[PDB]
RNA sequence: UGCUCGC
DNA sequence: ATTTTAGTATATGTGCTGCCGTTGCGAGCACGGTGTTTCGTCCTTTCCAC
DNA sequence: GTGGAAAGGACGAAACACCGTGCTCGCAACGGCAGCACATATACTAAAAT
């Protein structure tokens, strides 16, 4: 896991400093350790240590454990440091899902990590007053009832809450708290009666105490898995099935956990009374749309019951599979080419397979199909059978069998789109790093302009910003802002692969 | 037989394909812009601690004028071990 | 160890080199010290 | 036909331009029949098995079009529609039919419909660490680094 | 050199070295094996641990932390080997005292 | 002005640390390329080729031509190493036991060692102590290898993980699809039915269905050892900083310079005496470029598996030119010297180069009894004692003993051969030039290799040596005779 | 590399 | 529900095919060096005719 | 005594891999400490009959 450390490193330098992220990336190298190790090991001081461990833990990037002799372990989620990349698509979903008040909530708890609801409606309506001007001022009404919508939807979990002292063993305090999680308030918000307005930042006892908050990534996952499967049957048949699906996994959301291999079967009345009334279809062709799906080739959904008219259920590891497949061999076409894309399609619907058999299903001719396949193979997409006549395993007498292992070569391209977004990062920092002395340049020419303003503001600083050098080097400046956009959309859209290769990998994995 | 080289193949070789351009529409741009404001508010954020200067040359009457002030946030000491505490 | 030492070129830790010598020179340890008149 | 000759080797030679036009011709008339199947929109069931082309249906076709001189046969069009199915571009569904105007298969008939991918181009594709040949020799300090190099120049330049 | 007709020297073998361990004369293990026989002067960088040239170390691309030490040449052969087989040698030097 | 660098630093080596180079700092460490297989060039002045074989960039093996990386002759030429990238990557003999090892302690799925979460804590608490030795070390490794071993499912991912083991040379063979006698898992039924086009088109693969495990060939190897998560390498016992897990797969081979391969350029034939780590070097760059030229070409997937065992056994005969499981039909024809080799045996480094070697200023002689001498004095020939010479530093005492020395020349027995000067490190010959104009410019601190004389500490030995007593310290006096003469009551500790 | 020797 | 038999499950304990060693230093000498198997370019020498 | 054309003999030279063909042996040089395959023994555990 040397890419996923090393983005982590990247992540954690360029979003919470140096001194941390060292500390981070020891905790992801060696696991859990106390904290006296951590700082012999680093090499710093006591109180950075300290400090690092708390906003680390703030973030819910690292936990600390109890073991024998009362000691403290902290361990760090390598895990949690990747998904924090997923921050800006998050805001993107929250905002697309439900409004702006929504999206400034959640940006508070991914900013914030662990918060309080009087707290972050606080933020969200000094923020949200900025917005809006005349005067007019932003109540903590609505924006608590945007926090009840996002966490009776499972988007907002509170986090776990240290046990009562007194009830829990009352005496000697120990050394850590050892905080539980409780699923009964995992939802359930505190009645605050209290409101208020924002202030629109002038600059001229707590009823939830004890009550955090934070954002729950599974719900996430599931949703842009959900709208990945939404677009994969829309692009298959029809938008019809797409939203049909979307309704189906819209019910199965609350009845299932987040791993299952198959979710609770649903009856034909149940998703036809349960379809937006937007759609002038009837029962009979919601019935044609379920049996057409049952019998795609995909199995996206299946039967598993006749009970209560039309049961069907949906399969998600067979879609993810799916998925999963789709993405090699997209990666594969884009990477070699159409020809080596029909040699891997052909070799992966074949399980077993070889030369001379590829090229007479294939039509491809000779001395270019061996060419690819053998690039394949440089490229660890594919693994030999190698099928030994005699356990001396000879080459001149054995067959080799191609075979495409999807959970070696997803393993593989997670494992390339994390190195390749941690060299998009690397490329970034030094091209800003390159061209700092024209940034701050730039920052001082703008700044004079920025100051002064209003209070004393003579027109006579207009004309004389672009009197410097700097005129012929705002070509340059503009060439590195658009290098860094487009930088970070390629690092924003590989996120996407991302999330399928891992929901591929953690959905195929039974953890016993 | 294969022939010989007389130097060493390119450090970077050429590839017939090229990448595929970047999904465009309104969510990316926004999602772009969304991380730039990420990157741009987060450095200031008081999570994000700075490395600490030292050696200071000397003591200055400017010194009150270009000290440095910023919000603490006070951690949650219920939650967190007591190890932690300055 | 022996053979390591006789391997990187060092004198071994055993026999004359166990030890180490001194230089009976004439001096003064911690010799006075010029004071500070601004400080 | 096996040791010599066949419909596509000519003279001891592949013909990789004749594969490359059928496989042209018959995705445009599948993707021609898929489209009026779509635009009939007249029952869902029927909109799909309109967008079903049978292999004699489409191998008349191609015999209507005559393309090249050499004759072809009805296994042959299921050839290269089987290579089309490989590309990722068409699906093949059997179905139980007795007897019909195909009669190939003893109870069973092969459908052939152009479909759409399943996703679009992934992200990583679209980053040029995704395509990039000499990907194992990568390194921060070295030669080939992200910040010298020339894949990622060219596309921000680009 | 092995021989006389090659004008070739007279060799202290191992039990020779035994004996002069026994003895405990270091100095003069040392001068016999060391000084007489293969001496060298090496350049090896403090920071990598690897061995430099004409104080200058290619493998950090800096000189700074290059500096020289006395060593038998056939060390110095012995450590070059094991490079050429993937068993790097990464040498920390410290001061005498 | 003037920056203050220091010139020379007393540098003591404290310890050696012994780790593993990856690809990419064999890279950085080479200074050129190696592609070209052939060694010299057409022209009839044989001049070595460039990017190739015996290039001079990577040092000198000659005293006539200089190297071109570091502009000095032979003597001063330290060398330098040089990279020749694999098409395959190869397994290392050195560490393919290791390699087998860290496979059957990791999953072959999740690339996660074969370990509990408890067990995790239980070896890190244990590792975590000081003074770690070498026993320890791998004390710790045999059982976490066992408790490894023991298990047959992964924590993790939930995938199978069967028996790992060394089939024919360099292979490796991971047993995940074995047969099961009793219910057979859902896996290995979908694993056997999916033969279902090579049966039908191959029907001798029906028959052959069993046996049919999984091969970890390098490509597959290197690809798992790239995904290992480094909070699992401190528990396969080795060391972070020293190296990484994807290091044991070799795709670069490091050239080493010519001062290890020496060159004799024989003149009377047309022809030159070549070590056989050259001809091993020559013999896989040869069969890169052939296995380059078969993937071009399009060949058989039988012939390149071919071409890459010929590779890979290659490859190990160059690192150990000594072993066991090489086929009758892929067995050497002659026998080479590999680094290995060169290192083990009687003459190799340690033995012959290390602890015993060969050094100057030494004499062997017949001996003959001689009882006017004492116990202590051992009787030089002249024309030996011409020959050992002791330098003697000039200083307030001697000088006027070393000015009569060189005053007599290297020709009267009581004399020197040569002058070091003390400013100059030029040495001076004294059967030529003035002598008494060196003596009388014979300032202090000069080094005068003066002649073996009376009263000289000098060692006297017999080459075979039981005891302590084999080899003692006599004062030399010198004999006009050829015998080394010495009193017959020492001929007991020399016997 | 081989071999004959010298103790 | 309880005692008896069947299996499995690992550990242990006796082999049998591997890899590693085998005194020291000295002095001579003879031989052979990677090549060779067939293809082709070049040069020269000599079957008849002059 | 001469010559224009012809053959052949010798020395570079490139494809392939030290052996003409595909075969093919013997002997271990003697212990001796690791082992890894098998094998298999026994008991623990749980299913079945009374
Ligand atoms: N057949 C044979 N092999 C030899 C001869 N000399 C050396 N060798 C081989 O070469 C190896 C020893 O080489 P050396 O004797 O060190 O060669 P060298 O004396 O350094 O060679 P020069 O540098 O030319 O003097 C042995 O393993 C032998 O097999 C010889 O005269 N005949
Ligand atoms: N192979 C050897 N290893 C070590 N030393 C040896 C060897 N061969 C001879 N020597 C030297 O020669 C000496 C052997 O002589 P020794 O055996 O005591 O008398 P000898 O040869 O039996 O004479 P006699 O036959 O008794 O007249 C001792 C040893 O230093
Ligand atoms: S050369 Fe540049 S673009 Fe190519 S893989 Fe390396 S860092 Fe990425
Ligand atoms: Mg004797
Ligand atoms: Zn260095
Ligand atoms: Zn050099
Ligand atoms: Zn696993």
């Amino acid at each position: 896991t040397q890419a996923e450390i090393k983005l982590c490193s990247l992540l954690l330098q360029e979003h919470f400093g140096e001194i941390v992220e060292k500390i981070g990336v020891h905790l992801i190298r060696t696991g859990s350790q106390p904290l006296r190790v951590i700082a012999h090991d680093t090499g710093t001081s006591l109180d950075q240590v300290k400090k690092a461990l708390c906003v680390l833990v703030q973030h819910n990037l690292v936990s600390y454990q109890v073991h024998k002799r009362g000691v403290v372990e902290y361990e760090a989620q390598c895990s949690r440091v990747l998904r924090m990349l997923r921050y800006p698509r998050y805001i993107y979903t929250t905002k697309t899902l439900y409004s702006d008040t929504g999206e400034l909530i959640v940006e508070e708890l991914l900013l914030n990590g662990k918060l309080t609801m009087s707290a972050v409606v606080k933020k969200v309506a000094d923020r949200l007053t900025e917005t809006m001007e005349d005067g007019k001022t932003m109540d903590y009404a609505e924006v608590s009832n945007t926090f009840v919508r996002l966490a009776d939807t499972h988007f907002v979990q509170r986090c776990p809450s240290v046990p009562t002292t007194e009830n829990s063993d009352p005496g000697p305090p120990p050394p850590a708290p050892t905080l539980v999680i409780n699923e009964k308030d995992m939802y359930l918000v505190p009645k605050l009666s209290l409101i208020g307005k924002g202030k629109r930042r002038r600059s001229s006892p707590i009823p939830d105490d004890g009550i955090y908050w934070q954002a729950n990534l599974d719900r996430f996952h599931q949703h842009f898995r959900d709208q990945a499967i939404v677009s994969a049957v829309a692009n298959r048949m029809d938008q019809t099935s797409s939203e049909i699906v979307r309704t189906m996994l819209r019910m199965s959301e609350i009845t299932t956990s987040s791993s299952a291999p198959f979710t609770q079967p649903l009856s034909s009345n149940e998703i036809f009374r349960s379809l937006p009334v937007g759609y002038n279809i009837s029962k009979q062709v919601l019935d044609q749309y379920l049996t057409l799906l049952a019998d795609d080739p995909l199995e996206f959904v299946g039967k598993s019951g006749d009970s209560g008219g039309g049961m069907y259920v949906i399969n998600l590891h067979k879609a993810l599979a799916s998925l999963a497949t789709a993405t090699l061999e997209s990666v594969v076409q884009e990477r070699f080419g159409s020809r080596c894309a029909r040699i891997f399609r052909l070799v992966l619907q074949k399980k077993h397979i070889e030369q001379k058999q590829v090229e007479d299903f294939a039509m491809i001719p000779a001395k270019e199909a061996k060419d690819m396949l053998y690039k394949m193979l440089s490229e660890n997409f594919m693994s030999l059978q190698e099928i030994p006549k005699t356990p001396d395993h000879a080459p001149s007498r054995t067959f080799y069998l191609y075979t495409v292992n999807i959970l070696s070569a997803a393993r593989m391209l997670l494992h390339r789109c994390y190195k390749s977004i941690a060299n998009l990062i690397e490329r970034r920092q030094f091209e800003t790093k390159e061209n700092k002395r024209l940034l701050e340049k730039s920052q001082r020419v703008e700044a004079i302009i920025a100051s002064m303003q209003a209070t004393g503001a003579e027109e006579a600083q207009l004309q004389e910003i672009e009197e410097m050098i700097t005129a012929p080097e705002r070509q340059q400046l503009e060439t590195l802002k658009r290098n860094v956009n487009k930088l970070d959309a390629s690092e924003i859209q590989v996120d996407e692969t991302i999330f399928l290769l891992e929901s591929y990998i953690e959905c195929t994995m039974k953890r016993q | 037989l294969p022939d010989v080289v007389l130097k060493p193949p390119p450090l970077f070789p050429d590839t017939d394909y090229k990448p595929v351009p970047l999904k465009t529409g309104e969510g990316e741009e926004y999602m772009l812009a969304l991380k730039q404001e990420l990157r741009e508010t987060m450095k200031r954020m008081p999570y994000f601690i700075e490395t600490p200067e030292e050696r200071q040359d000397i003591e200055r009457y400017s010194k009150r004028y270009m000290k440095v002030y910023k919000e603490e946030w006070i951690p949650d000491w219920r939650r967190l071990p007591r190890e932690m505490m300055p | 160890g022996v053979s390591e030492c006789i391997i990187m070129g060092i004198p071994m830790n055993i026999g004359t080199g166990l030890f180490k010598l001194l230089h009976k020179a004439d001096r003064d340890p911690n010799p006075p010290k010029r004071p500070l008149i601004f400080d | 036909r096996s040791v010599t000759g066949g419909a596509w080797y000519s003279d001891q030679d592949f013909e990789s331009e004749f594969v490359e036009v059928l496989n042209q011709q018959c995705f445009k008339f599948l993707q021609s029949k898929a489209e009026t199947a779509r635009e009939s929109k007249q029952n869902p069931m029927i909109q799909r098995n309109s967008s079903f082309a049978s292999s004699h249906e489409v191998w008349k076709y191609i015999c209507e079009l005559g393309i090249s001189k050499v004759e072809l046969s009805m296994e042959d069009i299921e050839t290269i529609l089987n290579t089309l199915i490989y590309d990722g571009k068409v699906e093949m569904t059997i179905i139980a039919a007795k007897e019909g105007t195909v009669g190939s298969v003893d109870g069973h008939m092969k459908l052939y419909r152009a479909v759409n991918p399943i996703i679009p181009p992934t992200g990583l594709v679209r980053a040029p660490c995704g395509l990039c040949p000499v990907f194992d020799d990568c390194h921060e300090g070295g030669e080939i680094s992200p910040s010298n190099c020339i894949y990622m120049t060219e596309w921000l330049e680009f | 050199t092995e021989g006389r007709s090659r004008d070739g020297g007279l060799r202290l073998g191992e039990m020779e070295r035994d004996c002069l361990i026994g003895y405990g004369a270091s100095m003069l293990l040392l001068e016999r094996l060391m000084i007489s026989s293969d001496a060298f002067e090496v350049d090896v960088c403090g920071q990598c641990g690897l061995l430099g040239y004409s104080g200058w170390c290619h493998y950090c691309k800096s000189s700074c932390h290059v500096s020289s030490l006395r060593i038998p040449y056939a060390c110095k052969l012995l450590f070059q080997e094991l490079q050429s087989m993937n068993i790097i040698p990464r040498l920390k030097l410290s001061k005498y005292n | 002005k003037e920056q203050f660098r220091e010139t020379d630093v007393a540098k003591k080596i404290s310890h050696i640390c012994f780790g593993m180079k990856s690809p990419e700092e064999m890279r950085q460490q080479a200074h050129i390329q190696v592609v070209s297989k052939n060694l010299y060039s057409q022209d009839n002045q044989h001049a070595p080729l460039l990017y190739g074989v015996l290039d001079h960039r990577m040092g000198t093996s000659e005293k006539d031509r200089p190297c071109e990386t570091c502009g000095k002759n032979l003597a001063d030429c330290l060398g330098h190493y040089g990279y020749i990238d694999l098409e395959l990557p190869c397994f290392h003999v050195g560490y393919f036991r290791a390699v087998i090892g860290i496979l059957q302690m990791i999953c072959k799925t999740c690339c996660h060692i074969m370990l509990s979460q408890e067990e995790k804590k239980q070896f890190l608490d244990y590792l975590k102590r000081p003074g770690l030795t070498y026993l320890q070390k791998r004390g710790l490794k045999k059982k976490i290898s066992d408790k490894c071993r023991k298990k047959n499912i992964c924590h993790h991912c939930g995938a199978f993980n069967g028996t790992v083991k060394k089939c024919g040379l360099l292979k490796i063979i991971h047993e995940k699809y074995k047969t099961n006698k009793k219910v057979v898992d859902p896996i290995v039924s979908n694993f056997l039915q999916s033969f279902e086009t090579a049966i039908e088109h191959n029907k001798e693969v029906e028959p052959l269905l069993g046996r049919a495990q999984e091969n970890l060939n390098p490509l597959v190897v290197l690809n798992l050892f790239k995904r290992i998560p480094a909070e699992d390498v401190p528990l396969l016992l080795m060391n972070p900083e020293a190296g990484k897990p994807s290091d044991l797969i070799l795709t670069r081979l490091l050239v080493p310079p010519l001062c290890i391969r020496p060159s004799v350029v024989s003149d009377l034939k047309s022809g030159t005496n070549e070590d056989d780590l050259t001809m091993k070097l020559t013999e896989i760059i040869f069969l890169n470029d052939v296995i380059k030229k078969h993937r071009i070409s399009g060949a058989k997937t039988q012939m390149i598996m071919e071409d890459w065992d010929f590779l890979q056994l290659q490859c190990a005969l160059y690192i150990n030119s000594e072993l066991s499981g090489i086929p009758l039909n892929m067995a050497p024809k002659k026998w080479t010297r590999g680094f290995v080799q060169r290192l083990k045996g009687k003459q190799g480094r340690f033995r012959g180069n290390l602890s015993g070697k060969r050094v100057d200023f030494s004499g062997r002689t017949v001996i003959s009894p001689d009882p006017n001498l004492r116990i202590d004095e051992v009787a030089v020939p002249v024309h030996v004692a011409k020959i050992l010479t002791f330098p003697e530093k000039v200083n307030k005492a001697n000088i006027n003993f070393l000015r009569k020395l060189v005053q007599n020349g290297p020709e009267v027995h009581p004399g020197a051969n040569f002058i070091q000067q003390r400013h100059t490190q030029m040495k001076r010959f004294l059967k030529y030039g003035n002598r008494e104009k060196m003596a009388q410019e014979l300032k202090y601190g000069d080094i005068v290799e003066r002649h073996l004389i009376d009263g000289d500490v000098v060692l006297f030995n017999r080459q075979p040596s039981l005891h302590k007593l084999s080899i003692m310290a006599h004062l030399a006096r010198v004999k006009p005779h050829r015998t080394f003469r010495f009193n017959e009551c020492v001929c007991t500790p020399y016997n």
